[PDB]
């Protein structure tokens, strides 16, 4: 019954006899038990040209001989042998000396690949699509002198989760397999891997791709990972630098081949100019922190005190860097588990969020003062209430003028950097503050795609770098959780400035934005859990201008067109785009989770 | 006195048309002991110790050099007494001969044929592809060596290997602003002074020579496989073809250019 | 005549074709037809006045002349002349004009391009040039001997060197082969005072050298489009006018039991040439250098006879050069930095001191044994290793007595080690931590040589020997790893007392070097195998016809095969192509003593020469980023003759 999860391969003997390849291997499952009865497999053979053999400055390059698919129940060109103990062997039909395109060379390091199809065993057990490969010397079958193992599947999976998702119907899950097939002669010019992948990511904004280390880092499965700086060539550099024609001498001096590139473009130069902008960024972000406190008053106002911190976290006299602050931006709301102040004025409370910049262009703004070296500002009165609305909260973003790794006095022409954001809580009663959940979405998942220096909303705003500076909770292993709970100070249930038109409420915003991105394919990419109980303190959410929807329905229709739900929604005590009072009367009358039992791993699950 | 008579018994042949048959100066025959000095008649032969039978050739006695040494220790025959020749039981007579006009060894057309009789290695070396022009006697071993031995290691006429090269290659004497360390230290860290298969008398040439000392990351430390069958011809690149590394680093013997540190200009 | 002018003078003329100028080395000159003027004449008869002039092959290369005069035993004044000339090629092609000049220019109609394959006017423009170097040394000397002890020496020669060298000027990777002009004039001066005694003598010598290059920089237009930096013309700094001066005091104490030799030496080499600023857009810290290097030497040798069975010797030598040129900040050009990379000059200092001791024990006349130990220590500046120390122990054993055989064999084993190896900070890019520059690395050099000569019959003799050396760098993991040299040789001579003499030789040598390197600036990934080998054979016949019209003639044959083969292995193995020189030399000579007061001789030599460098077998536009000189290969058969005549006068 226990359908096979993992196929793990061990190669015992691998060679070429008079030009015919032969492999003998062992297969075992996730608990190291032999796997017997394998039905369908594709076998591929290849050859590695070393650095320089094609020309000085040229990189190492595979030659793809070809593939054969063996089905035990049907055709199989070669000789497939099951020792019915976990051990197997295959002998190819092809003879490499007979290849029309490639002169087989007994001395080149050889490689043989296996795609194990998803065909189930004769006894009915499921087999997962798998892939394995081996590197061997043609005659002796031993480890070769040289290799081309540059990038590792782990690095791609940071964003793609499983490389199979990407192309060719899931047939291929290990980047070495792609790297071997995508070589000169096998695929078209321009689709070689050292050019194809760069070209498919160059025009993407993802922050992690701003540095070569998102794909080119030290890793045990990549002994050649450092080639990323040592093998400059026209094809691979030009894959990102498409404006240059080296042969013509347009945009660069003429380069009729790659003999000379390495002479000018030494490893250290290539490396710094492509990693330096990220390093500078981290270097400047690291210099200042922020801690804020927020105190409720008897007159329903709130005193916000902001404290700028040094590299080690000790407070500093803020006037010492006032001249370097481009914008210190605050946003204050009430009710962290469900903000009751809209971006504009809310239909209920009638209040709009409190948006105040503490510093603009080096200058303290109206109503802000310096006390013990700290910034202080007192809000207009806020709609304090009972329970959750006993807690007011404020989100703080800092944008500093900079140069390189330096903070500099701000000028008209000045570069900026968004610094570590801060989150602060305070109450009117003086009792302990309520706080929103962080246990369903960890900011760490984003870092994979967006980098640890995601300057969110840099541009029209100060920008927000989410760090443990905002953390107020820890996980199972005891590590600090960075949540995105601060964002709801603007992304309120009542939307942002269009009050529903852009579906601003945070419960929906990221979903709409990212449902339209083909890289996003599983809820596990942000979600470690769904906190469904949270809906129990939710009201209705604005889904178009001025009209509201019960929260579960609102969340699902971020991706699911309301009309496309066959079974209908008003049936379920739902209200979809009704007026405020109607919708929030029905906020807790939704029937969805009586049926729908979603997990991040499969959200379509149901119990009737 | 004089003893003018040893001559008439002997076949009136050994013409004394040469320097030691001359008469004017106070050395050798006149105002001196004539055929006594080199042979020795207290009581002349036809008479071993204190006797007049000095052999003087390749034949009988050895360590007979004593006699010509009483007369010839100038600045050049110093270090002779422990010289590789003296300790090899080589004699002033095996090289020089007095009893004919002008000595062959001091023709420079011939000083090779005499030296190569024992030093057979050099007779290979100056037939090699490159070497100093000794074959047709534009030069000989006296130009570099002193056969009587010097205080320098291979009996070179100058006090060190580099100042013996500078006597003819003064262009290369220091001090330059940016000098290549091996060149300054010892010229035969790269060159073979007798000859070589490779041009310019190099022990090794083109890129591999430099790659023995230069191992920095990049183009100095890559494998230049040359002719490969898989695409890389040997003369299709500036690293193995042409002058190899010297197409871009031509000043291999040093530079006096403000920007010459990489031996470029 | 014993008194008065006496001797012989002669002349000669010779012809040669073809015009490939390597033939000019075997021949006297380059010209189609040669000129010669030999001489040897002597005067005496004026109270000891003597006045000889001798002249070898004057009128062509190798030419020499020496005239002397004065009183036989008081003084002598001589004047000399020597000519050397080596010819390299006349097959090279360059688009540059002003060849042999300070300034190499392209036509004003020239069209730059990004590579030689794409320069439209390159082929059309190529003019032929001749690579060759010629030396003309004229000297003059006074020599005054004293009555008793003191004699003095003073001499002065001036060499004028002219011709053309191969040079490369480019901008970063764009490169042009340029005709570097050479118009050198180097003066030498010697002056010495010697005091000589019964069993001692002291000398005081002054030697001086003065190099003067006519041209001090080489300017050239760029055949290429301007690359980064935006230059149309370069300026190479040529060899600067320099000079060197030195005085050595020497002392010898002779004695039947012991002898002591000493040499003291002090000198200074100077260079004050103004610096090149053309084509250089940064500020020099000085308009001119004042580089000085100070030399000091000390030499000590004692050789004593402890008994007559054995002789013991010791030596000590010390040679220290201290460059105290003045350090400054020099702006280097850099492709990575537009404002230049600043570098300090590193004036290298070199000290050497050696200590050695030996022993020559004659067990028996005809059988001598010799044994010695040598220590050397060299200290250095600004480099991977501070100090290197070698201990070598050696011996030699000669055996002449038994039969007509005469044998001897010698063996030496030396270990070089030194201080901590750690790469310099003074390079622009730090070397691999595993690299060992071979002149600094720990080495074990062991060489053994044996030679035998046997002559059973008289009128024949056969000598043969064998040599083997091995430099093994044990702790070198990147760099030169091992170099082994093995030689054989066999020479034979004989005659049936026929009064024609014959000989034959064959010598063979191979030098096998083996190195490693690392593409990923770590542990090795490739290895290089170089094989530098030579075979040379020859035989000659010579017949002196005695008791007749004093004829004498001879025939000589020699063939050499110099050959290099290098191989690199990284993953696979590649090799460099043909690198060889194969040459046949035959020399046929014959002289007839016709007319008693005259004699005539006739020479005829054929030279079949063929050389090929696979790297330079390409055309001018053969490599895209370089402008070459073209194919350098030679294959020619040269037919040369000469007549000569000598009349007694
Ligand atoms: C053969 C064994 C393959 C391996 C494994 C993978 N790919 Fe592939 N792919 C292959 C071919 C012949 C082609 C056609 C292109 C051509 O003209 O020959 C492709 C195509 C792609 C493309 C798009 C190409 C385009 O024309 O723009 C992509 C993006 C691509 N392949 C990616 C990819 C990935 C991610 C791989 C493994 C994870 C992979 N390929 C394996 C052949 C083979
Ligand atoms: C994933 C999106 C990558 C990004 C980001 C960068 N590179 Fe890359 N590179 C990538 C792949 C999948 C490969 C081919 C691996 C193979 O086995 O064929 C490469 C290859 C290179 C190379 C070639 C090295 C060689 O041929 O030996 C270079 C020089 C290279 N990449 C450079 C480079 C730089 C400088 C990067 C950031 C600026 C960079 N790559 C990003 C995948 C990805
Ligand atoms: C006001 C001070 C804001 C805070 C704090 C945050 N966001 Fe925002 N966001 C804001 C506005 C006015 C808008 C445009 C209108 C709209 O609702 O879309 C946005 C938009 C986004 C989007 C959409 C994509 C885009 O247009 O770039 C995303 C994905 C988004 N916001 C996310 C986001 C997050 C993650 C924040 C805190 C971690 C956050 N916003 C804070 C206003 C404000
Ligand atoms: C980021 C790239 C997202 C991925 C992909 C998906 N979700 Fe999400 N979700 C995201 C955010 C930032 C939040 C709001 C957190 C808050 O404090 O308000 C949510 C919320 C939900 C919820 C509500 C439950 C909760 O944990 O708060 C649900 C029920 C939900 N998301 C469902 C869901 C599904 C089914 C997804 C894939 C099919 C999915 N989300 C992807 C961010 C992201
Ligand atoms: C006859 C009365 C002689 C007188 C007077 C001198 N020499 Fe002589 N000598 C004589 C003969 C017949 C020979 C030939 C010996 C032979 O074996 O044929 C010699 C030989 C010499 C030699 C050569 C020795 C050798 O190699 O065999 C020398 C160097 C020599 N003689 C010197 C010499 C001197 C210096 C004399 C006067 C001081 C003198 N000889 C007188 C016969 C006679
Ligand atoms: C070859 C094995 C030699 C032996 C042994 C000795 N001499 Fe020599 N000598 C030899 C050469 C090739 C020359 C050429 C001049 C030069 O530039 O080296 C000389 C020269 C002399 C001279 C002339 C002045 C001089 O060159 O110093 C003298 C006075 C002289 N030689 C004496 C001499 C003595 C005393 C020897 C043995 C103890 C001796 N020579 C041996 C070659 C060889
Ligand atoms: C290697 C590190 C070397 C040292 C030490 C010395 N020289 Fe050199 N020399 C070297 C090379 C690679 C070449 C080839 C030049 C070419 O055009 O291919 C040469 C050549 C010479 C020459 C001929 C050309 C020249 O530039 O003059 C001479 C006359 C020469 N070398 C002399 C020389 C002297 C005098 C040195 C120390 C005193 C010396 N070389 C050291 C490499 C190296
Ligand atoms: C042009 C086609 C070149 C040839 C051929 C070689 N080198 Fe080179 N080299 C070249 C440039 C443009 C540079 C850098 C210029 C700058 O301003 O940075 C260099 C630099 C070096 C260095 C210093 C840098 C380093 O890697 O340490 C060395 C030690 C060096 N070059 C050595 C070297 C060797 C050993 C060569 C053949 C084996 C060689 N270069 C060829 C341009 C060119
Ligand atoms: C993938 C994207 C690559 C590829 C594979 C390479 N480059 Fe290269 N490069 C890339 C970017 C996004 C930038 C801009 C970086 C910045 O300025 O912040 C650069 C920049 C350069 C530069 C700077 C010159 C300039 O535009 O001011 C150079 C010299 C450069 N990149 C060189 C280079 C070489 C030699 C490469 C192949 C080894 C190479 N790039 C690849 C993006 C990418
Ligand atoms: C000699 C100098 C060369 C060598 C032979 C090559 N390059 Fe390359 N390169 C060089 C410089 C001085 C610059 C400008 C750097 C800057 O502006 O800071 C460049 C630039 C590039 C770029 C960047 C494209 C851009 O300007 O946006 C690339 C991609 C590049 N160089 C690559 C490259 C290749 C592939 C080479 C040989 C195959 C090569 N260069 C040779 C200097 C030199
Ligand atoms: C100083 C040097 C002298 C002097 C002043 C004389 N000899 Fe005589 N001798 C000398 C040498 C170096 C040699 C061997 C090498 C050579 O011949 O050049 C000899 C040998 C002879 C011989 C052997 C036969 C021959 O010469 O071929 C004879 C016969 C001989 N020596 C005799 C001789 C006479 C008669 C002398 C004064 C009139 C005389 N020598 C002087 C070295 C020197
Ligand atoms: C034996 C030791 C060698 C060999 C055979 C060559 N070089 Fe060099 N070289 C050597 C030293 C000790 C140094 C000083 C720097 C160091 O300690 O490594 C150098 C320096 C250079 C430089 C300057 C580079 C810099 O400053 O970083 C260049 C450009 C250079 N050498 C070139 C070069 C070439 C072309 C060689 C063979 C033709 C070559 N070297 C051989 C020591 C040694
Ligand atoms: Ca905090
Ligand atoms: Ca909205
Ligand atoms: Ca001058
Ligand atoms: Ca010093």
């Amino acid at each position: 019954a226990p359908a096979i999860q993992i196929l793990n391969f061990t190669f015992d003997k691998s060679v070429i006899t008079n030009g015919v390849p032969s492999v003998e291997f062992t297969v075992t499952n996730e608990n190291d038990l032999p796997v017997v009865g394998l039905q369908k497999m594709r076998f591929a053979a290849a050859q590695l040209i070393p650095q320089g053999a094609t020309g000085a400055g040229n990189a190492s390059q595979w030659q793809y001989f070809g593939d054969e698919t063996c089905d035990v129940a049907a055709t199989c060109p070669g000789t497939f042998v099951d020792q019915k103990n976990g051990h197997y062997s295959y002998t190819f039909n092809m003879n490499l000396t007979a290849n029309a395109k490639i002169t087989y060379n007994d001395q080149l390091a050889q490689r043989v690949l296996i795609r194990a199809y998803n065909t189930p065993l004769p006894d009915g057990t499921q087999v997962p699509n798998s892939n394995a490969f081996v590197d061997f010397t043609a005659d002796t079958g031993a480890a070769p002198t040289y290799s081309r193992k540059i990038v590792a599947t782990e690095s791609c999976n940071t964003c793609h989760q499983d490389l199979a998702n990407v192309k060719h119907g899931g047939a291929y899950s290990d980047v070495n397999y792609c790297a071997t097939c995508h070589t000169a002669g096998k695929v078209g010019v321009g689709k070689e891997f050292n050019v194809l992948v760069h070209a498919k990511h160059k025009d993407l904004t993802l922050g992690s791709l701003e540095s070569c280390q998102s794909c080119h880092a030290a890793n045990d499965a990549a002994p050649d990972w450092g080639n990323w700086s040592r093998i400059p060539t026209a094809a691979t550099c030009g894959s990102c630098h498409s404006t240059v024609d080296f042969a013509a001498g347009k945009g660069h001096s003429q380069q009729l081949d790659n003999s000379n590139c390495i002479a000018c473009h030494n490893s250290d130069w290539t490396a710094e100019l492509h990693t330096g902008k990220t390093a500078d960024k981290k270097a400047v972000i690291a210099q200042l922190g922020m801690q804020a406190t927020l105190v409720g008053q008897t007159d329903d106002t709130a005193v916000l005190t902001v404290s700028i911190l040094d590299k080690d976290g000790n407070a500093i006299d803020a006037a010492t860097v006032q001249d370097k602050i481009k914008r210190l931006e605050t946003v204050t709301n009430v009710g962290p588990n469900f903000p009751i102040m809209g971006y504009n004025k809310s239909p209920g409370s009638g209040a709009a969020k409190i948006a105040k910049d503490l510093v603009k262009d080096g200058a303290l703004q109206a109503g802000v003062t310096l006390v013990d070296g700290k910034l202080v500002f007192t809000t207009p009165a806020l709609p304090f209430g009972t329970g959750d609305t006993d807690t007011a909260f404020t989100f703080i973003g800092l944008e500093m003028c900079s140069t390189g790794t330096s903070l500099t006095a701000c000028t008209v022409d000045s570069a900026t950097t968004s610094m570590k954001a801060e989150l602060a809580f305070g109450t009117k009663s003086g009792n302990a503050p309520s706080m929103r959940h962080v246990n369903s979405v960890n900011f760490s998942t984003c870092q994979g795609c967006h980098s640890d220096t995601f300057e969110i909303h840099k541009g029209h705003h100060s920008g927000f770098v989410m760090t443990e500076q905002v953390s107020h909770a820890k996980d199972a292993n005891g590590k600090a959780i960075v949540g995105v709970d601060g964002c709801v100070a603007c992304h309120t249930p009542d939307g942002t400035y269009a009050s529903g038109a852009n579906k601003g409420a945070f419960e929906m915003k990221l979903h709409v934005i990212h449902g339209e991105q083909g890289v996003i394919k599983e809820c596990t990419q942000c979600h470690n859990d769904f906190n469904l109980d949270a809906f129990k303190v939710k009201g209705a959410l604005a889904t178009s201008a001025g009209k509201y929807t019960t929260p579960i329905t609102a969340t699902c229709t971020s991706c699911h067109a309301p009309e496309s739900i066959g079974h209908g929604l008003e049936n379920m005590g739902a209200i979809v785009n009704g007026d405020y009072v109607q919708a929030n009367q029905a906020a807790q009358s939704e029937t969805c989770f009586y049926c729908h039992k979603p997990t991040p791993t499969d959200h379509t699950q149901v119990k009737m | 006195k004089g003893a003018d008579s040893c001559l008439m018994c002997h076949k009136k042949m050994d013409l004394f048309k040469g320097v030691h048959g001359a008469i004017d100066s106070s050395k050798s025959p006149m105002a001196g002991l004539q055929c006594e000095a080199c042979h020795g008649p207290l009581g002349q032969h036809n008479k071993e110790p204190m006797i007049t039978f000095g052999k003087q050739s390749t034949l009988s006695a050895e360590k007979q050099n004593s006699v010509c040494m009483s007369c010839h220790q100038d600045d050049k025959r110093v270090s002779w007494n422990g010289s590789h020749h003296d300790n090899a039981d080589v004699a002033c007579a095996s090289c020089h001969q007095v009893h004919v006009a002008k000595d062959p060894v001091l023709s420079k057309n011939t000083e090779m044929e005499v030296c190569t009789s024992c030093h057979t290695k050099q007779k290979a070396d100056m037939n090699k592809r490159s070497s100093h022009p000794l074959k047709w006697a534009q030069m000989t071993c006296s130009d570099c060596h002193n056969p009587h031995g010097s205080m320098t290691d291979s009996d070179l006429n100058k006090p060190s290997i580099n100042e013996t090269c500078y006597s003819c290659h003064a262009e290369k004497r220091g001090p330059k602003l940016w000098e290549h360390a091996p060149v300054t230290e010892n010229c035969v860290t790269c060159h073979n002074p007798h000859g070589s298969v490779n041009d310019a008398m190099l022990k090794t040439r083109a890129p591999q020579l430099c790659q023995q000392c230069h191992a920095s990351d990049g183009h100095a430390s890559n494998a230049y496989l040359g002719n490969t069958g898989l695409g890389s011809n040997v003369g299709d690149n500036a690293f193995t073809g042409g002058r190899s590394c010297l197409n871009c680093h031509s000043q291999v013997h040093g530079s006096n250019h403000p920007s010459g540190k990489l031996l470029q200009r | 005549v014993e008194t008065g002018t006496s001797g012989t003078v002669g002349v000669g003329v010779g012809y040669n074709s073809e015009e490939d100028i390597r033939s000019a080395n075997a021949f006297g000159t380059s010209n189609e037809v040669a000129g010669k003027l030999d001489a040897d004449v002597t005067f005496r008869g004026e109270k000891g006045y003597r006045a000889s002039v001798e002249a070898y092959q004057l009128g062509m290369d190798g030419g020499r002349l020496e005239v002397n005069a004065g009183k036989q035993g008081q003084y002598n004044v001589n004047v000399n002349y020597r000519q050397i000339a080596t010819y390299n090629s006349n097959s090279a092609l360059t688009p540059y004009s002003g060849v042999g000049s300070d300034n190499l220019t392209l036509p004003d109609n020239w069209v730059t391009a990004g590579s030689s394959s794409q320069m439209p006017l390159l082929m059309d423009s190529l003019n032929s040039l001749e690579l060759s170097l010629k030396r003309e040394r004229t000297g003059l000397g006074f020599d005054y001997q004293g009555e008793s002890l003191w004699s003095t020496h003073v001499s002065y020669m001036r060499e004028e060197k002219t011709g053309l060298k191969k040079a490369s000027g480019g901008f970063f990777n764009q490169s042009m082969m340029l005709a570097e002009p050479v118009d050198y004039t180097t003066d030498s001066i010697e002056a010495g005072i010697k005091l000589k005694g019964d069993n001692w003598f002291t000398a005081l010598n002054y030697n001086g050298s003065i190099f003067k290059n006519e041209y001090n920089q080489l300017n050239f237009d760029s055949a290429f489009n301007p690359t980064f930096g935006a230059q149309t013309s370069g300026s190479i700094a040529l060899d600067p006018d320099n000079q060197s001066h030195t005085v050595s005091l020497m002392g010898q104490y002779n004695d039947s039991t012991n002898v002591l030799s000493a040499r003291l030496l002090t000198g200074q080499m100077s260079q004050d040439q103004a610096l090149v600023t053309s084509g250089y857009g940064y500020q020099v810290p000085t308009e001119a250098l004042d580089a000085k290097v100070d030399l000091i030497g000390l030499n000590l040798k004692v050789v004593s006879k402890v008994t007559n069975s054995l002789r013991l010797s010791g030596s000590y030598d010390y040679n220290d050069r201290d460059n105290n040129t003045q350090i400054e900040e020099w702006t280097q050009v850099s492709i990575n930095n537009v404002n230049g990379k600043v570098a300090y000059n590193t004036p290298y200092d070199n000290t050497s001191q050696r200590f050695k001791v030996a022993a020559d024990y004659r067990i028996t006349r005809g059988m001598k044994l010799d044994g010695g130990y040598d220590f050397r220590r060299d200290e250095r500046n600004y480099q991977d290793r501070e100090t290197t120390d070698e201990n070598t122990v050696w011996a030699r054993f000669r055996v002449n007595s038994f039969e007509t055989w005469d044998m001897w064999v010698k063996g030496s084993y030396g270990q070089r080690d030194g201080s901590e190896y750690q790469a310099s900070e003074w390079t622009s890019s730090e070397t691999n931590s595993l690299l060992r520059k071979y002149n600094l690395a720990n080495r074990d050099r062991t060489q053994v040589e044996a030679r035998v000569t046997h002559s059973p019959i008289e009128s024949l003799t056969i000598d043969f020997g064998a040599r083997y050396a091995l430099d093994d760098y044990t702790d070198t993991v990147i760099g030169l790893t091992e170099s082994k040299d093995t030689s054989y040789d066999a020479n034979i001579s004989y005659m049936i007392t026929d009064d024609l003499l014959a000989n034959a030789f064959y010598n063979y040598q191979i030098i096998e070097s083996e190195q490693a390197g690392s593409s990923n600036y770590s542990t090795p990934t490739w290895t290089g195998f170089i094989e530098d080998k030579v075979d040379v054979v020859g035989a000659g016949i010579s017949y002196n016809n005695l008791l007749e019209n004093k004829l004498r003639m001879g025939l000589d044959y020699t063939y050499s095969d110099s050959n290099s083969n290098t191989q690199v292995r990284q993953g696979i193995t590649g090799d460099y192509g043909d690198y060889f020189a194969k040459v046949h030399n035959i020399n046929l000579y014959a002289q007839y003593q016709a007319t008693e007061k005259m004699a005539l001789r006739f020479d005829y030599k054929i030279e079949n020469y063929k050389d090929n460098d696979a790297a330079n077998d390409i055309a001018v536009n053969g490599i895209w980023n370089v402008v070459g000189f073209g194919d350098n290969s030679h294959d020619y058969t040269a037919q040369m003759i000469m007549l000569s005549m000598s009349y007694k006068i």
